[PDB]
């Protein structure tokens, strides 16, 4: 029944003032991307720094079992974008955050699939 | 002048000379290029590279096969594997490789000595970023070293598809006479020294379209010393200009041709077609790698 929680432990020692993993790696792109989560090449927008996958998983970066049966990453091989106010803890952001399944934007940082329905534009 | 190009490749005319070798002595060494915000100096370097392989005729078949050798760092993740990924296309197959364990990017990783790494294919690129950690600790008569330079002269002449090219790091002192060599076995090569890393005697050296065999019989310890002469006497502005336009970084799939011929059928016609980056040759079975495990008590 013990199973060890890397998660949560990562979020209490950001809580305490532990400093937030580093060494991300962070990529050159335009900047003009289509701002999704998680991408396939660099996606960044104005607002969003593009890093590694596997260098922003704390399961990849700790060495330790990815949470699902199959341990299967949804970040290694493919570039997280990270909203620029957030970009100094990538580990930590896509951790406390979630992808939306049906925009790909992240929940409360793109995704607007939840606001109010326009009025209809030419 | 070039310092809007992502860096600098060694005029043809060198290769030409029969230059004595001597101590690499740089005008711009010491200093540093500007990088782009919380850019790592790998990130930038290999962009460089990428940059410049893009004006080559490289080999893009679909399903390309790319091992990177040298992959790790100390920070424990792979820089140079997370822009390889970017710049090749979306269906490309990438290996890594270090000495060192370390997180990375690639489609597979091999941990250990190069010389542990076994491949039943043949690949469609090759870039090595390895470099011995006392190469920079002792100081030594400055001869051709043979580490893992020796097991890259052997990849290259059995795992490396006819068509396929190669970017391998050297320094003034980690370079091999034999890897100097096999750039004669290319349609062109060429040693390329990045913009943002110009205060360094580094450079990659490029085999473009793999023959197979010798087109230009090249003495190593003469070409190296031809090389250190270039990066004597032209200095090479440091410039990190090329990192701020990515728009065309992407390498183009150019959906080349991947046959699997005899070595009796390679005649002058598919020489020629190879050395335009217009055929690989090679089959195309499964993709199976490994690492040696050394077994003790
Ligand atoms: N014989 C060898 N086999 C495999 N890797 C080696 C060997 N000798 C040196 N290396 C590696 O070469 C690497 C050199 C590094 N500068 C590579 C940096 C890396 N390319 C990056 O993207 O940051 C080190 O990580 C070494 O462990
Ligand atoms: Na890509
Ligand atoms: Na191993
Ligand atoms: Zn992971
Ligand atoms: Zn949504």
């Amino acid at each position: 029944a013990f199973a060890v929680d890397a998660a949560k432990a990562y979020k209490d020692y950001l809580a305490s003032g532990g400093q937030p993993i580093t060494n991300c790696v962070k990529m050159l792109c335009t900047h003009t991307g289509t701002g999704q989560a998680i991408t396939v090449t660099p996606e960044a927008n104005m607002d969003q720094e593009s890093f590694g996958g596997a260098s922003c998983c704390l399961y990849c970066r700790c060495h330790i079992d990815h949470p699902n049966p199959k341990g299967f990453c949804d970040l290694k091989g493919k570039y997280v974008q990270i909203p620029t106010t957030c970009a100094n803890d990538p580990v930590g952001f896509t951790l406390k955050n979630t992808v939306c399944t049906v925009c790909g934007m992240w929940k409360g940082y793109g995704c607007s699939c939840d606001q109010l329905r326009e009025p209809m534009l030419q | 002048s070039q310092a809007w190009q992502p860096g600098v490749a060694m005029p043809n005319l060198y290769k030409m000379q029969r230059m004595l070798l001597e101590k690499c002595d740089l005008q711009n060494y010491g200093d540093s290029a500007t990088l782009p915000k919380g850019i790592m100096m790998n990130v930038a370097k290999y962009t460089q590279l990428c940059q410049y392989l893009n004006t080559l005729t490289l080999a893009v078949p679909y399903n390309m096969r790319v091992i990177h050798f040298g992959a790790g760092s100390d920070k424990g993740v792979a820089p140079g594997t997370a822009v390889l990924r970017q710049w090749l296309p979306t269906g490309t197959l990438l290996v890594d490789s270090d000495l060192n364990d370390f997180v990375s990017d690639a489609d597979s990783t091999l941990i250990g000595d190069c010389a542990t790494v076994h491949t039943a294919n043949k690949w469609d690129l090759i870039i090595s970023d390895m470099y011995d950690p006392k190469t920079k600790n002792v100081t030594k008569e400055n001869d051709s070293k043979e580490g893992f330079f020796t097991y890259i002269c052997g990849f290259i002449q059995q795992k490396l598809a006819l068509g396929g090219s190669v970017a391998i790091k050297i320094t003034e002192h980690s370079w091999n006479a034999d890897l100097y060599k096999l750039m004669g076995h290319f349609a062109w090569w060429t040693a390329f020294v990045t913009n943002v890393n110009a205060s360094s005697s580094e450079a990659f050296l490029i085999g473009c379209n793999y023959l197979g065999k010798p087109r230009e019989q090249i003495d190593g310890y003469v070409m190296h010393a031809n090389y250190i002469f270039w990066r004597n006497t032209n200095p090479i502005q440091l410039s990190s200009y090329s990192l701020f336009d990515m728009s065309k970084f992407p390498l183009k799939l150019r959906g080349t041709a991947v046959m699997s011929l005899k070595e009796g059928q390679i005649n002058d016609m598919i020489l020629s077609l190879l050395s335009k980056g217009r055929l690989i040759i090679r089959e195309n079975n499964r993709v199976v790698i490994s690492s040696d495990v050394l077994v003790n008590n």
